[PDB]
RNA sequence: UGAAUAGGGUGAAGCCAGAGGAAACUCUGGUGGAGGCUCGUAGCGGUUUGACGUGCAAAUCGAUCGUCGAAUUUGGGUAUAG
RNA sequence: CAGCAGGUCUCCAAGGUGAACAGCCUCUAGUUGAUAGAAUAAUGUGAUAAGGGAAGUCGGCAAAAUAGAUCCGUAACUUCG
RNA sequence: GCGGGAGUAACUAUGACUCUCUUAAGGUAGCCAAAUGCCUCGUCAUCUAAUUAGUGACGCGCAUGAAUGGAUUAACGAGAUUCCCACUGUCCCUAUCUACUAUCUAGCGAAACCACAGCCAAGGGAACGGGCUUGGCAGAAUCAGCGGGGAAAGAAGACCCU
RNA sequence: UGGCUUGUGGCAGUCAAGCGUUCAUAGCGACAUUGCUUUUUGAUUCUUCGAUGUCGGCUCUUCCUAUCAUACCGAAGCAGAAUUCGGUAAGCGUUGGAUUGUUCACCCACUAAUAGGGAACGUGAGCUGGGUUUAGACCGUCGUGAGACAGGUUAGUUUUACCCUACUGAUGAAUGUUACCGCAAUAGUAAUUGAACUUAGUACGAGAGGAACAGUUCAUUCGGAUAAUUGGUUUUUGCGGCUGUCUGAUCAGGCAUUGCCGCGAAGCUACAUCCGCUGGAUUAUGGCUGAACGCCUCUAAGUCAGAAUCCAUGCUAGAACGCGG
């Protein structure tokens, strides 16, 4: 979910869609997508 | 008297608890007939693991040279000290010795270590640590233990130094580890200038050999037919037979041999596994990691924060391409390999492009 | 021939997956694979870039029936490049191709990989999105 | 011959009103009565599955399933014996 | 027969939540049985999960989809109940 | 209770109709390959990666037929098949965590229950021997495990005849 | 049921006249038989009633090759290559679905391709109980009938704790003692195939076609190793929503309805990660010098080249193998 920093040969990407490109990026992060947490209220992402 | 495929592996018999925390290997891998000193294995401890960002070795691949994430067991490799250099020779009974030839400063854990002092077991006598014996006298006689044309394979009874690596207990570890070198001669003479007191790490690992992986794996539990073997369930799933086999034995005979689809201990021997290919040897502070992702869980290299169930890493490692058995506080036991597959992709070291660090966990 | 790639399970004999290319049925099928070798229970698992077979279980009789060969394009499992990049799609879907891979219809619609158009120049060369 | 079914949904037949129809059909509301109408508890029946069988009852126990104003269930007294 | 996981007529009817007498939960009011502690294998006894979607087994057995209130919209044909 | 043999229409191919024998005298309306069919993967269409079910007929009826009845024909079910939509730990594919016990301990205290004995390969043989012939092999103090034999827990076998 | 024979018969040697272009044996084979053998298919009451419980499949415990495929070789009435046939040799690999209770019967899609025989077919105190020994009821067919049938249909008991042994794990004790580990006189073990880069557009040919042989890589699949860039679980410890009641009330806090129900990381693991072929002894076969035997030729003197398997390398271990200071 969040934006941090992906390295140039690490980062799991998910294309649901139309080429849709999301990505986890933290562990925490991955866990907001079962979940859908916006980011409104959680600030940090 | 049918037989059912092979599901698991048959020669694991007798499936024998590694009592001792250390692993063992009576064959040992046989002489570096080109490196004149050597020894035949060293000392380890599993620590945890860093996904190597690197190139392939394999060098006509049709992907050669992209990157390639890989594994690797950064295990510390602490020196050994060195009791004494016993001289195994022969007699015309076997394989028998003459004298050794002692170190006069051992470390510090020594201590406690030399008895057997543990209950419901024997002693040793009181033969405890060094006072100080036989090596003025004896370090010229093993110049006269060739001269007998009866003569083996002199070997070097050794012990760890601990608190180095983060584990702060200070009674030793102890093995006897075989001298390697040129001819049997050469293991005698240069293995003079090595019960000084401690030796060297670099003189049995070369960077880019290969390295057997042998150590003291887990005891899994009582392992039922499941697991140990490989049976399945049956999809009826009810009464008395669901993680349960058929045939142990059949009719005629009677009596059959040691196959049989039965529970009990699983892993927990000093097994070894093979030719995991050494990758790199760093001596202080390299390679890193911390990941914030799932991969695989619990055993994290100098991250924000340190390992969990070891300590953070300040020494001297060895970087083996793979594994090696056991799980997180073990004592391991790298052995060399005798017979190295691939050619040796020494001289200029092997490439680390850039690796991760951060938390592990969230 | 090698994929370069971690080819996963979980693709068995069945399959409801959509139909990839532009000829345009609803549940494919797929039957026995290209070099099998399982056990009873045992389902033989298809993957991606490969060239399985396949029928054609529901759909339309223009397209449903009597088979011709195919080639699955996605799967939402997660599968380990050797570059360190990982790539889960959407949907399953393939394409009903011919014996030795070659799509039926005019192109393919939808996602597809690196990897199945570096296997087969033959289906790289009327791709949909390479991703 | 004595005792027991709370709760909850519909409603022909009879009878009246209102718009509409040559007249009858049609068509809009109220009043009202006969249910194996009908529904959920009491009373009451037994389809599937697991554990028991040297154990709690000489066919047992757990999970699971049916009917109920009708050809309704049940107690007591009393009579009928190869 | 039993100091046995039992048979056994039959009386009375508070609060708030949910039709009632489901459930929910406290009163008036009552009580954990003729042996016990610590670890908690294999194996028999409970739940979770990637990807697939019936492909498995005598056996959709098992297990999944869905659910209320209120409004819209809806199929052959009758012993016309 | 409700028949046989023989002859017969352009042309492949068939018997309307006719004769003859036999008996008390030889069947209508309507339907068919059955809870009944030896013959039969009969014969044809559609379906199916193969599909004999689904569903379309064929005629080649071992042996259909009106009152302990053919036939018209709506409602109802812990009763019986298939196609079709979404889908499913049953399986692929197994892993992980949890409740309770096994391990281990105290107390009091069962159960039907009593062959000298307890290796295997070849050989003879009351006929498939750990037990007998030769040869190879086989030590004891002890506990946790697991379903192959001996053939357990048991009743004078279920077949089978007096 | 076991024994016996091989009846009923299968297979081969093979009498070898025929017939295939000529032409006993490329091939096809009248007419049949001899030895072997125990499979089609049964002759026999020899040996058995204080049990002699069935079929197809799941699961797991062997040995042989009457040989499908992998190593090695030779020949044709075979142009390379497609096609056709025979010998050395048992270590390993030997698919997925549909018709049908069902292997038989019978069809399809591939794939490098999908063998033969025995063993109480491991085989109901592991497992299903569809196939498989009684008891509702009906039809056809037969008999005066109660009812029957070498004909079909509908429902209809898998109990429980292994005495001894096979047997898989864990401890305790024997030539002073002995924490600690190396010999290898010995015991257990591991195993396979395809495509692609590329060889090569070369050999050879009418035309379709396209061989020897290298270097290089990787994908199905198995075991052991497996805890990082993957995928998930994590009742431990934190985060979201709904109902009733108590703690005097409000309130602040609790029990309780599975972890109430809604969402992560300790701790573990795969749907996953890493790794894997030395020397010695010899056979078919071909030669080498030279016989038996004036010539000749692999054997009698003499002397060599030579196969997955064989056999050892690689790892575990009561001197009879954990050595022994």
């Amino acid at each position: 979910f969040s934006g941090a920093k992906i390295y140039p040969g690490r980062g799991t990407l998910f294309v649901r869609g139309d080429s849709k490109i999301f990505r986890f990026q933290n562990s925490k992060s991955a866990s907001l997508f079962k979940q859908r947490k916006n980011p409104r209220r959680i600030a940090w992402t | 008297k049918y037989e059912a495929p092979r599901h698991g592996h048959l020669g694991f018999l007798p499936r024998k608890r590694a009592a001792s925390i250390r692993a063992r290997v009576k064959a040992f891998p046989k002489d570096d007939r080109s490196k004149p000193v050597a020894l035949t294995s060293f000392l380890g401890y599993k620590a945890g693991m860093t996904t190597i960002v690197r190139d392939l070795d394999r060098p006509g691949s049709k992907f050669h040279k992209r990157e390639v994430v890989e594994a690797v067991t950064v295990v510390d490799t602490p020196p050994v000290v060195v009791v004494g250099v016993v001289g195994y020779v022969e007699t015309p009974r076997g394989l028998r010795s003459l004298t050794t030839v002692w170190a006069e400063h051992l470390s510090d854990e020594v201590k406690r270590r030399f008895y057997k002092n543990w209950y419901k077991s024997k002693k040793k006598a009181f033969t405890k640590y060094s006072a100080k014996y036989a090596q003025d006298g004896a370090g010229i006689e093993r110049e006269l233990a060739r001269i007998k044309k009866y003569a083996s394979v002199v070997r070097v009874l050794v012990h760890t130094q601990i608190r180095k690596t983060p584990l702060a207990q200070k009674k030793a570890h102890l093995a006897e580890i075989q001298l390697n070198g040129g001819s049997i001669s050469e293991k005698v003479d240069w293995a003079r200038e090595h019960f000084e007191k401690t030796v060297a790490v670099d003189s049995v690992f070369e960077q880019n050999e290969m390295i057997d992986a042998i150590a003291v794996t887990k005891g899994h539990g009582f392992e039922g037919v499941t697991h140990r073997w490989g049976t399945k369930k049956l999809p009826r799933k009810t009464h008395r037979g669901l993680r349960k086999v058929a045939c142990i034995g059949a009719w005629h005979p009677a009596h059959v041999m040691w196959s049989v689809a039965r529970a009990g201990q699983r892993g927990y021997h000093s097994r070894t596994s093979i030719n995991h290919k050494i990758y790199r040897v760093g001596k202080g502070d390299d390679e890193a990691n911390g990941a914030t992702s799932f991969d695989r869980t619990k055993k994290t290299i100098t991250p924000m924060g340190g390992f969990v169930h070891y300590g953070e890493i300040k020494n001297d490692f060895i970087m083996v391409k793979g594994c090696i058995p056991g799980n997180r506080k073990r004592i391991v036991t790298l052995r060399k390999s005798l017979y190295t597959n691939t050619s040796r992709k020494a001289l200029e070291e092997v490439s680390l492009k850039w690796i991760d660090t951060a938390s592990k966990f969230g | 021939q090698g994929t370069k790639f971690r080819i996963s399970l979980g693709l068995p004999v069945g399959a409801i997956m959509n139909c990839a290319d532009n000829s345009g049925a609803r549940n494919l099928y797929i039957i026995a694979v290209k070099g099998s070798g399982s056990r009873l229970n045992r389902l033989p698992a298809a993957s991606l870039g490969d060239m399985v077979m396949a029928t054609v279980k529901k759909g339309k009789p223009e397209l449903r029936k009597k088979v011709m060969p195919a080639i699955v394009v996605r799967q939402a499992k997660s599968w380990r490049r050797r570059d360190g990049v990982f790539l889960y799609f959407e949907d399953n879907a393939g394409v009903i191709a011919n014996p030795k891979g070659e799509m039926k219809g005019s192109a393919i619609t939808g996602p597809v990989g690196k990897e199945c158009a570096d296997l087969w120049p033959r289906v790289a060369s009327n791709s949909g999105v390479v991703v």
